[PDB]
């Protein structure tokens, strides 16, 4: 048998709510090992959250979650549960569950440091107070000030969409050389925006028609825009 | 609690030699674990107990201890060894991870290409003015963007976004967006984006005068 | 429980000696002893065992000729003498007591043990 | 479903044990409808045990080769049908009722042999033990429910015939449900060595003594208490009380024995025979007091029944540990079977009949009045403490050779391989 | 705080040169330095940059594979070593010092430059 760990329960919750994540294990003897919960925020490094063995008397939390989270296990069905209470906007992250060694506190020392063997795959937890909405599209129009040595640049701008993602194409997939799409940026308001740019020869602006094509799945919208001086 | 990793970013070429340092001050001081992560995946145990290679890991990685410092070393970099690397310590009933160091690809210096874009008419119809200043195809990554509205400096109302490294050019692009209200936008005469980089002897300025068309 | 002592950092070609003891006036003589190990990427496996009356010892195929197990139930201790250690001997070692007789092809089975210990780690450096 | 299979087989076992003791609870009535004496009323249990004893190995042989669901269903159908049709026998024919008991014995032997294998093969190394425990903890419950059901139906309807008709309906139902909710699925060289093993032989003799005492007492006590209560001139609640008591003494004995053995294993390596022998001797001391208290008080008899009942059952789960402590792994299949057969042969195969025979032999030489009707059975039930004392002595003689036997076993196991 | 450049002059085709740039009144341990070229009738463009200790040194397309740089914080000086010189390399070289601890490129302190010639 191969070792597998699968998480479940991720999604969107408004501030002040609560969630329950579940990690389910398959392939080993559940009561010789411990289960660790780790998280990573969008654009930062790894951070450890919590710990449980089998007997529910070996549990531990980190300083920034103490008094809010609660971990528990169920050895008949081989599952671990994390209960998240009183969430805040800074809890938006991807969460993984990993396999420990049960007695890592008792024989951690000067010369040991056991490790974490097998990892899950992650569930995304979003904490926000917005409402689904469609993006607004505008053109970034070329001009002589946008021209550089016979090379011009142009693009399109997408604003105020929730949630991610969106997709942007040019001439319905025709032009696919020199296209830059930037990662999404979160304004203070609560919505995302981005822009996409392309470069062309200066002369080609008189012969070709360029279209920015925006598709947004969650609100089921498509927009087409023409870009010209 | 936090360990310090050094350096926080380095660049190398395929076939060279790389070393990374984890500097800790907590109640292990001689036993650290090292992990690896690639964009959009899960991490992978790489070395445990400061010296022991995991099961099924390539043999070119090694770890060692010197004083209170721990070092990880790759002896011959391969194209699949461009990732981010973490160190872990366990100093009480708590566990802490390091800060991470990223390995990139190296090439020759390229000065950016600078462009400026004013709002479209429908942006004004919306009631919000957005100005976009664009830097294209530059290397290395460190660059500085400044805004000047009628020769006055602005701070606290701009945002930056940067792409990953290009798979063929191995270059970067950056976009800086600056937002005002329509009332604020219509109360000025000249706007300008200023750019400084290792490859520019003097700042590069690009200007836009309202009222022209 | 049972209690394990020893364990540490050695270099290739070294040697080591671990012990297991029963605190109190407990005697542990019905049947009592075997040694197990576990490594980070793998599953637990029996390393050796010793019998109740005769002094009959069994080892796995990978440790034959190097390890030696011994018993002393005047003071309730059991000893494991490890020699010629190698970088793939790095693990955590455990101590267990059960009822089935001592035989080959009983080593690998650890689902039928009555008492377990808590572990002691051994690291072989370079 | 697997849980459904476990539940249905467990209910089958409860029904299996409820159908051995519905005859004891109405014994007093039978001896008036057919005009028999104690000699004739012991045979009703003696022939049952003889038939069960001889049937069991053959059905074990069969259950390996052929369909198992078919054989279980056929067995349940058969003994349910025979039990139902037995309650119409006319007065002049007593041998027919004995034949009925023999046939019911065959029918129950089949199920009792085959069901544990089916439960065993469905589950794995860890959860098998719990499922088998739930299977086997249906013995005290069914045993007590036998007395209670028989006496209660006889009380309600007003004719003991009705005590032999409630159970076949529940037999027929489960006989069909076990076809729907269940999923499908040289020995001489051992005998030449198992008779030179002193611990094995002595343990087998001790278990036979336990069986003697258990069978005799469990058939004859409810009638003796009634006779005693008639003599005192202060008088079917006795069987109800006996059933209620046995339902709980069954579990208490086993818990007590496991606790005491687990503690004593950490002092010496002779814990199992010593615990068993101490329990047997205590039970003998307390059993021999019913036949004294009952002449004076009745509640004292019940308390003595409670204590002796509890201490006689404490060695139920520790004889298997002795057998797997001193016998190597490739003889245990032969050893368990031979031990069970021998336990039945010298046990309660011919014990109730002997008690009844001695009672009649005593009474024919004295005027037949209620006083001597009571005293004859009292003086014939003295043979239970005697054999319990023998059982205690046999457990001590086991504890004498326990350690040397274990050493021989280890030498053999490591030599063979 | 002044910057002194020494080692300029003439070189034959296929020769080599080594020039040095020292500072007075400041320490170059925690800063970066840059070397620029300017030909007669041409503008000033990038040549090379030297970072702090252990952070490597970066070159441009036009000087790659021929030149190198080095530091000496014990003597508070830097040195450029130019090899495989060609006539198009004839120009004035400038040595400048960046004042930023994040390498954003604030070239405040400049030098007087010096002449390097290749003639055939
Ligand atoms: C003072 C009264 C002493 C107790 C005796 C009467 C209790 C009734 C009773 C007897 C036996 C059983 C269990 C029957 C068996 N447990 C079936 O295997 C006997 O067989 P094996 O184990 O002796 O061979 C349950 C209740």
């Amino acid at each position: 048998s191969e070792v597998q760990l699968v998480e479940s329960g991720g999604g969107l919750v408004q501030p002040g709510g609560s969630l329950r994540l579940s990690c389910a294990a398959s392939g080993f003897n559940f009561s010789y090992y411990s289960i660790h919960w780790v998280r990573q925020a969008p654009g930062k490094g790894l951070e450890w959250v919590a710990y449980i063995s089998s007997s529910s008397s070996y549990t531990s939390y980190a300083d920034s979650v103490k008094g809010r989270f609660t971990i528990s296990a169920d050895t008949s069905k081989n599952t671990a549960y994390l209960q998240m209470n009183s969430l805040r906007a800074e809890d938006t992250a991807v969460y993984y569950c990993a396999r420990g060694y049960q007695y890592w506190q008792y024989h951690a020392s000067w010369y040991w440091n056991g490790g974490l063997d097998y990892w899950g795959q992650g569930t995304l937890v979003t904490v926000s107070s917005a409402s689904t909405k469609g993006p607004s599209v505008f053109p970034l129009a070329p001009s002589s000030k946008s021209t550089s040595g016979g090379t011009a640049a142009l693009g399109c701008l997408v604003k105020d969409y929730f949630p991610e993602p969106v997709t942007v194409s040019w001439n319905s997939g025709a032009l696919t050389s020199g296209v830059h799409t930037f990662p999404a940026v979160l304004q203070s308001s609560g919505l995302y925006s981005l822009s996409s740019v392309v470069t062309v020869p200066s002369s080609s602006l008189g012969t070709q028609t360029y279209i920015c094509n925006v598709n947004h799945k969650p609100s089921n919208t498509k927009v087409d825009k023409k870009v010209e001086p | 609690i936090q360990m310090t990793q050094s350096p926080s970013s380095l660049s190398a070429s395929v076939g060279d030699r790389v070393t990374i340092t984890c500097r800790a001050s907590q109640s292990v001081s001689s036993a650290v674990a090292w992990y690896q992560q690639k964009p959009g995946k899960a991490p992978k145990l790489l070395i445990y107990s400061a010296s022991s290679l995991y099961s099924g890991v390539p043999s070119r990685f090694s770890g060692s201890r010197s004083g209170t410092d721990f070092t990880l070393t790759i002896s011959s970099l391969q194209p699949e060894d461009f990732a981010t690397y973490y160190c872990q310590q366990s100093s009480s009933s708590l566990i802490t991870f390091g800060q991470g160091t990223k390995v990139e690809i190296k090439r020759t210096v390229a000065a950016p290409s600078v462009f400026i874009f004013p709002p479209s008419d429908s942006q004004l119809k919306s009631g919000t003015a957005s100005v976009v200043c664009l830097l294209n195809n530059f290397y290395p990554r460190e660059a500085k963007v400044q805004w000047k509205v009628d020769n006055a400096l602005q701070s606290g109302n701009s945002q930056e976004s940067v792409t990953e490294q290009d798979s063929k050019d191995s270059t970067y692009s950056l976009s800086s967006t600056l937002t005002l209200s329509k009332a604020d936008y219509e109360k000025h005469k000249v706007y300008a984006c200023e750019v400084t980089h290792q490859g520019l002897s003097s700042p590069v300025t690009k200007s836009f005068n309202r009222g022209e068309c | 429980q049972l209690v394990e002592s020893g364990g540490g950092l050695v270099q290739p070609g070294g040697s080591l000696r671990l012990s297991c003891a029963a605190p109190g006036s407990r005697r542990f003589d019905y049947y009592t002893l075997g040694w197990f190990r576990q490594a980070p990427g793998k599953e637990r496996e029996g390393v050796s065992c010793i019998s109740t009356v005769g002094g009959i010892t069994n080892y796995a195929d990978s440790v034959k000729g190097r390890f030696i197990i011994s018993r002393d139930n005047a003071k309730s201790t059991v000893y494991l003498q490890m020699n010629s250690l190698e970088p793939e001997d790095t693990a955590v070692y455990y101590c267990a007591a059960g009822r089935e007789m001592c035989a080959p092809m009983m080593l690998g089975d650890y689902y039928d043990m009555d008492y377990w210990g808590k572990g002691t780690p051994v690291t072989v450096s370079s | 479903g697997r849980g459904a299979a476990a539940a249905i087989l467990s209910l089958g076992n409860v029904l299996n044990y409820l159908d051995r003791y519905t005859v004891a609870g109405v014994l007093l009535d039978i001896q008036q409808h057919f005009g028999v004496k104690d000699r004739g009323a012991g045979l009703l249990q003696s022939v049952f045990i003889c038939s069960f004893m001889v049937a069991a190995p053959i059905f074990g042989y069969l259950g390996d080769r052929f369909n198992r669901k078919v054989i279980l269903s056929c067995g349940i159908f058969f003994w349910s049908a025979v039990t139902f049709s037995s309650s119409f026998i006319p007065q002049q024919y007593f041998w027919l009722l004995v034949l009925s008991r023999g046939l019911v014995g065959i029918g129950e032997a089949s199920y009792s042999t085959i069901a544990p294998t089916i439960i065993g093969d469905l589950f794995t190394k860890n959860t098998r033990t719990l499922m088998l425990s739930v299977f086997y903890f249906a013995i005290p419950l069914g045993s007590g429910l036998g007395y209670i059901t028989g006496s209660s139906v006889k009380q309600a309807a007003g004719d003991w015939h009705w005590a032999l008709r409630v159970s076949p309906v529940l037999g027929m139902i489960t006989g069909t449900l076990i076809l729907i909710l269940v999923p499908a699925t040289s020995w001489l060289r051992d005998m030449k060595a198992l008779i030179r093993n002193r611990s094995y032989v002595f343990s087998s003799l001790a278990t036979s003594a336990v069986s003697f005492a258990t069978g005799a007492l469990g058939m004859w006590i409810p009638l003796y208490l009634h006779r005693a209560q008639v003599v005192q001139k202060t008088a079917a609640k006795d069987s109800l009380i006996f059933g209620a008591i046995t339902c709980f003494t069954g579990f208490l004995g086993v818990v007590t024995g496991a606790g005491a053995t687990r503690w004593c294993r950490l002092k010496t390596q002779r814990a199992d025979p010593l615990v068993c022998a101490v329990g047997m001797l205590g039970s003998a001391i307390f059993i021999c007091l019913i036949f004294v208290a009952a002449k004076s008080s009745i509640v004292g008899a019940y308390i003595c029944i409670f204590v002796g009942e509890t201490l006689l059952f404490s060695n139920w789960a520790i004889t298997a540990d002795i057998l797997m402590y001193v016998v190597i792994p490739t003889r245990r299949a032969t050893a368990v079977a031979l031990q069970s057969f021998t336990s039945h042969l010298l046990g309660d195969a011919g014990s109730p009949y002997l008690i009844g025979f001695i009672s009649d032999l005593i009474r024919q030489s004295t005027k037949d009045s209620p006083l001597w009707e009571f005293l004859s059975l009292g003086y014939a039930l003295m043979l239970c403490p005697f054999v319990v004392v023998l059982g205690g002595m046999f457990f001590l003689a086991t504890a004498l050779f326990f350690v040397s036997d274990r050493a021989r076993a280890e030498q053999q196991v490591n030599q063979l391989a | 705080v002044q910057l002194q450049e020494s080692g300029g002059g003439l070189v034959q085709p296929g020769g080599s040169l080594r020039l040095s740039c020292a500072a007075s009144g400041r320490t170059i341990s925690r800063y970066a330095m840059s070397w620029f070229r300017q030909a007669p009738g041409k503008e000033r463009e990038f040549v090379a940059v030297a970072r702090r200790s252990g952070d490597g040194a970066f070159y441009a397309d036009s000087v790659q594979g021929r030149f190198t740089v080095s530091r000496d914080d014990a003597k508070n000086t830097v040195y450029l070593q130019m090899n495989s010189l060609k006539p198009e390399d004839t120009a004035v070289y400038y040595c400048a010092i960046d004042s930023d601890t994040f390498y954003s490129g604030s070239y405040d302190y400049w030098g007087q430059g010096t002449q390097v010639t290749v003639s055939s």
